[PDB]
RNA sequence: CCGUCGCAGUUUUAUCCGGUAAAGCGAAUGAUUAGAGGUACCUAUUCUCAAACUUUAAAUGGGUAAGAAGCCCGGCUCGCUGGCUUGGAGCCGGGCGUGGAAUGCGAGCACGCCUAGUGGGCCACUUUUGGUAAGCAGAAC
RNA sequence: UGGAGCAGAAGGGCAAAAGCUCGCUUGAUCUUGAUUUUCAGUAUGAAUACAGACCGUGAAAGCGGGGCCUCACGAUCCUUC
RNA sequence: GCCUACGGCCACACCACCCUGAAAGUGCCUGAUCUCGUCUGAUCUCAGAAGCGAUACAGGGUCGGGCCUGGUUAGUACCUGGAUGGGAGACCGCCUGGGAAUACCAGGUGUCGUAGGCU
């Protein structure tokens, strides 16, 4: 049976990328993490303090507590049949803002702007995203030249 | 398969030899792709409808 | 030893001779290049390969026997210095053998021999010589097929000798100073270096 | 022979350091402990005093770190002292105290805190720390960015620090690195510190050179004689500078200068010029043979 | 331009004694009488059975002179060598050195208390501006057209002291 | 008399037999593990929140 | 009933995670073949490889998000934070559905409360370990 | 560019660092609760992030309640402090 | 056009070599009385302004190495799902979708923010 070590199997997970070793850039510490924002989790081997467990690597949760150079995240962890909201404490070197959450907050700012701009004009604009619809009918010009004839090539060695 | 058995319920095809119409979009064709060995679909005309 | 029927298929992961697999005996095949190796590229334009068709393991014993069977025919038919045989399969996969059988308690065996994992379409043995010795290479490579398991087919490559350039373009690249011979092979000369090397060539 | 250590595989695996590190300007180990604000402060500016000493100028800045770069709030230079009287000796401990005092008075004048916190108008060289007044806006809390200098007793980065603390800035510090701290007795003498603040150590050196050799006094203090500065005038020159700084600490610049925008460097060659240069070299080599 | 004049950065004297003890403390007073400054003891890096040296044991003493006193000690060292150095004494990095077999010829009178010792004179040359590779703030390389070669080092020795360089 | 050691064969069926259930999202989540210094001041903000109830009624009338 | 909550072994959109297949070793570590050039090395090439190697790097797969528990406007509380309503969090009033991806579907009560039986499994596609192999032994789905 | 070292097995991390050397030290101290990992989500062991004291250090920002991280340890009863 | 101080991204920024550089700035440079530190004022700290662009620094150059981007390799290798497909087997083809990486070739080679300053 395997060992239950905390960093067992994290040879490549917590390792630094190629030519990305050294000191941690400063902007990683300059990002503000308020309570309730969606942040990603990714362990960084350069800083061993406040390191997330190997199960939370690549996971995502919202911040509930904020301390000095460390935040608390409510991460979902499915064990057997019960997804569990885990309250973990990791430092800011192991977290990044989820761009998926920021892309949604921008859609709300535009939706609230479109429905407000449409009310002032009386028009009705759409806000619901629709999947890729079947391509509408269209004409395809040959340009005078005929289509290039293709055929299977013979077998060579 | 559990993933195939879940898509066949979302199409209301819970038994053999039943049919439901599907509004074709990218979110629907990929569902029809996950259950191709279990379904036989196409494009019905007006007489079929 | 056991027959090759026991270690013919690539059933395990590659088990090389490393700091963890100690006690491996020496392979049977130690010489991979025979004939006149220190020959110019223009000496032996034609080349013929022994392409495999099975995904199997060729034993170092079979690699050495097929090497001798192909060398003894090229010497007898093309002279001792009219060819260059290059075996392109080095035995790196170590085989394990269980003890002379308490039966399976601790069954992980000790090293027995070494095989070379060949792929479908991979070259086993290459022979380069004169163009008029084309039929002699086909027969030399045919006699060495019986020293191997599985199925192999003899292919005459379109390349120029042991190089990676086609024979149709090889003459043109030599005149344009793009290929210069260095012993058995040639060096590709691109136009993407310091200009001092270009002046040295011309 | 010896293998080429800086071979092709060397530069493939070589990871360059930061640009500020490769230039030897920023100590990134001390920066994260100096500019990074606590995460429970939520964009509260963490200001710091950037004191730098060049061969001729003393830079005193106040900035806070941001993602797009540091934001310089206020900047005072030692070459601005001629506006306040100090003409020569712009890179001494007395000049560092002036540009440090100018930085503290120019910053407070920009935040309106000049009428609330004045510090020590009279210079005594003793331990001083400004206190916040109830009902008044809080004192500007700042920290010292010494940089890469060996912070020993007497470094000019602590002269500008003393000028900022006497100006009204609330910077945590001690009297251990001020010139006048006896390391043996573990006691700080404020009278020795006041001598370095007014440049009295320069006067004791100018007088000693006059009483020893004029040839060395002229070689060492050429511009002091060119401007007429004497040894007995140093203390009163900086006093009129410390008074003139507190009176008019604001900065005034020139409106604009319209130039012809002449390019002085070499224009970078295009792709067509590099190709033609090779073709001409190839044509010249084959022609000489 | 005057910013390329070759000069003596430092004269590094070395007296590597085979063993420590009273034999080593005598050599320390030899460098003190010559250089006028306290020497520095050099402990052994590793242990060697044949050399009879143990790890972290002082076996040598060394000094370094910078100002005009370095030119004084070099002049007394070159006088013993008759102002002639072999061509291989000059390194490709621009420096050179020579060995003195007895310190009594340098100007130190012999005494029965301390024995006789041999020094190791090595001169480190440089141009004004070589300090940019040693300072902490904004450190930079010296440059190709500014570092001293073996030719400029030998030519400098044939001009300041008019010495003879044997092939 | 050996037996089987470890198995997760039929466990996915047992887990999905009743479905993997996530905890029901409740407004005003529990404030456990938050900064105690932060919780002190937040209690004082709610303790004296009624102190400005008169100013709230006055400002709402201006709208 | 539409509608709205709520739900999902599924897609779509958005955004992260990984180091397996393959590939690479004229790139690091390790292994390895043959000549060539310069003077046993050294440079430029060349043959063959890694499960406890890797610059690269999928497919499948994992996490989160896709709104009213929101948005917007105006205030209040604080003993925390502080150059300065400066943050932060909480609270109050008012205004705004086009419910703000597709599809299917009733959910919730730490999936409540008590709870029997079981805790010798075995087999197959694929993946995979020991073994010459096994109607062998041991895993993943 | 670390090809050295970092007490040890290995992996990861690490260059005006976490290595080496030096001078000041005892945050290896006194406490409450929460959290992570093995987990039944029990205990132990080992960790994480705070808070309240009292200190160390540095000019300071800060950093430190053991060892750069992943191992190096022990219930009831009883005895002893 | 350019230079400082502080930076963000951290090689398109590095490395080797060569050429050029107004003005200010920076650096070199000149000293050791005080501050301070060394075996030594080289480094460090301090004091200073006689000297120049040597170097640092900046710009440019190299059929430059590397790096970066793209092409190519390639719909190749690999792969999801499927079949009472082939084959003694090893394995391979097709269906449904997804889809690489060297060699090779081409192009590019720092950029942005804050403050002050020079043409
Ligand atoms: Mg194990
Ligand atoms: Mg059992
Ligand atoms: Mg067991
Ligand atoms: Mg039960
Ligand atoms: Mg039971
Ligand atoms: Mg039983
Ligand atoms: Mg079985
Ligand atoms: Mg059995
Ligand atoms: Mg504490
Ligand atoms: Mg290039
Ligand atoms: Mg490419």
């Amino acid at each position: 049976t395997n060992t239950r070590g905390k960093r067992r199997g994290t040879r490549y997970m917590f390792s630094r990328p190629f030519r990305k070793h050294g000191a941690v850039p400063l902007s990683t510490y300059m990002r503000i993490y308020k309570k309730g924002d969606i942040v990603d989790i990714k362990g960084m081997g350069t800083i061993q303090k406040g390191m997330p467990h190997k199960c939370y690597h690549g996971k995502t949760g919202r911040v509930y507590n904020v301390t000095q150079h460390a935040v608390g995240i409510i991460v979902n962890k499915q064990l057997r049949g019960q997804i569990l909201a885990k309250r973990i404490n990791v430092r800011v070197e192991h977290i990044r803002h989820s761009k998926s959450r920021d892309s949604f907050l921008q859609r709300v700012k535009e939706n609230e702007r479109k429905k407000k701009e449409a009310k002032e004009k009386g028009i009705w604009v759409e806000l619901k995203r629709q999947p890729a619809q079947p391509r509408e009918a269209h004409f395809v010009r040959t340009g005078g030249v005929e289509p290039q004839l293709l055929e299977p090539i013979p077998y060579e060695f | 398969s559990p993933k195939v058995r879940k898509v066949l319920q979302l199409l209301r095809l819970r038994q053999i030899f039943n049919g439901t119409f599907v509004k074709l979009n990218k979110a629907s064709i990929n569902m029809l792709r996950l259950a191709e060995p279990y379904i036989a679909w196409g494009y019905p005309n007006l007489k079929s409808v | 030893r056991r027959p090759a029927r026991c270690y013919r298929y690539c059933k395990n992961k590659p088990y090389p001779k490393s700091r963890f697999c100690r006690g491996v005996p020496d392979p049977k095949i130690r010489i991979f290049d025979l004939g006149r190796k220190k020959a110019k590229v223009d000496e032996f334009p034609l080349c013929g390969h022994m392409v495999s068709d099975e995904y199997e393991q060729l034993s170092s014993e079979a690699l050495e026997a097929a090497r001798i069977c192909a060398n003894k025919y090229m010497v007898k038919s093309c002279g001792k210095d009219g060819f260059h045989i290059r075996v392109r399969l080095h035995p790196f996969h170590v085989n394990r053998i269980n003890k002379m059988l308490t039966g399976m308690r601790g069954a992980f065996g000790k090293p027995q021999g070494t095989v070379a994992r060949v792929n479908i379409g991979q070259v086993i043995m290459s022979i380069r010589t004169k163009t008029q010795n084309k039929e002699h290479v086909i027969e030399a490579l045919r006699r060495a097929k019986f020293k191997f398991p599985g199925r192999q087919k003899i292919h005459i490559s379109k390349k120029f000798g042991f190089t990676k350039f086609n024979a149709d373009i090889f003459e043109s690249m030599l005149a344009e100073k793009r290929l210069i011979p260095d012993g058995c092979g040639v060096k590709y000369i691109p136009n993407r270096g310091p200009l001092d090397k270009w002046r040295a060539i011309h | 022979f010896v293998k080429v250590v800086k071979n092709k595989a060397y530069f493939k695996r070589y990871q360059v350091k930061f640009r500020r590190r490769r230039e030897g300007k920023t100590d990134y180990y001390a920066r994260k402990r100096l500019v990074i604000q606590d995460k429970n402060k939520y964009n509260t500016p963490k200001y710091r005093m950037i004191v730098r000493v060049t061969n001729r100028d003393i830079i005193c800045q106040i900035a806070y770190a941001r993602i797009e770069g540091d934001m310089i709030v206020c900047a005072a230079y030692a070459h601005e002292l001629p506006k306040y009287g100090v003409k020569v000796g712009l890179t001494n401990y007395a000049a560092a105290y002036c540009t440090g005092l100018l930085l503290a008075r120019r910053l407070l004048n920009k935040f309106g805190l000049d009428k609330v916190y004045e510090g020590q108008v009279e210079v005594t060289g003793d331990e001083y720390n400004v206190e916040s007044v109830d009902g008044e806006p809080g004192a500007f809390t700042c920290y010292l960015d010494a940089g890469l200098t060996r912070t020993t007793t007497g470094n000019k980065v602590f002269g500008a620090l003393k000028g900022a603390v006497d100006g009204g800035l609330s910077i945590p510090h001690s009297t251990k690195r001020f010139p006048g701290y006896d390391s043996e007795s573990k006691e700080f003498n404020a009278e020795v510190h006041r001598k370095h603040i007014f440049g009295l150590n320069i006067a004791e050196y100018m007088r000693l050179l006059i009483e020893e050799d004029e040839d060395a006094y002229k070689k060492q203090f050429s511009q002091y004689i060119k401007n007429g500065v004497a040894a007995d005038q140093l203390e009163d020159i900086y006093k009129k500078a410390h008074a003139g700084i507190r009176e008019n600490p604001v900065h005034e610049k020139k409106p604009k200068k319209e130039v012809k925008k002449k390019r002085w460097n070499r224009a970078k060659l295009s792709l067509e010029q590099k190709k033609d240069r090779v073709a001409q070299k190839k044509a010249s080599f084959l022609r000489a043979q | 331009n005057p910013m390329r004049e070759l000069r003596i950065r430092k004269l590094c004297l070395n007296i590597c004694v085979g063993e420590s003890g009273d034999r080593l403390t005598r050599a320390a007073k030899v460098l003190e009488q010559l250089t006028g400054q306290t020497p520095v003891f050099s402990k052994a890096r590793y242990t060697v059975r044949s050399f009879g040296i143990r790890r972290n044991e002082k076996i040598a003493v060394h000094c370094t002179v910078r100002g005009a006193k370095a030119e004084e000690i070099l002049e007394k060292g070159l006088k013993v060598r008759e102002y002639e150095l072999r061509k291989n004494n000059f390194s490709d990095t621009g420096n050179f050195g020579f060995g003195i077999q007895e310190h009594i010829d340098l100007g130190i009178k012999y005494d029965p208390s301390i024995g006789i010792y041999g020094l190791d004179f090595y001169v480190v040359l440089g141009r004004p501006g070589f300090s940019i590779a040693d300072k902490k703030r904004k450190r930079g390389v010296i440059g190709s057209k500014h570092r001293i070669g073996k030719e400029e080092a030998m030519r400098w020795f044939q001009q300041k002291y008019d010495g003879i360089i044997l092939p | 008399a050996k037996s089987k050691n470890h198995t997760t064969h039929n466990q996915s069926r047992k887990w999905h037999r009743n479905g993997i259930k996530k905890p029901k999202s409740q407004r005003y989540e529990s404030l456990k593990g938050v900064d105690p210094k932060f919780m002190r001041n937040m209690r004082f903000a709610k303790k004296h929140n009624k102190k400005g109830f008169k100013k709230m009624l006055a400002n709402n009338a201006k709208n």
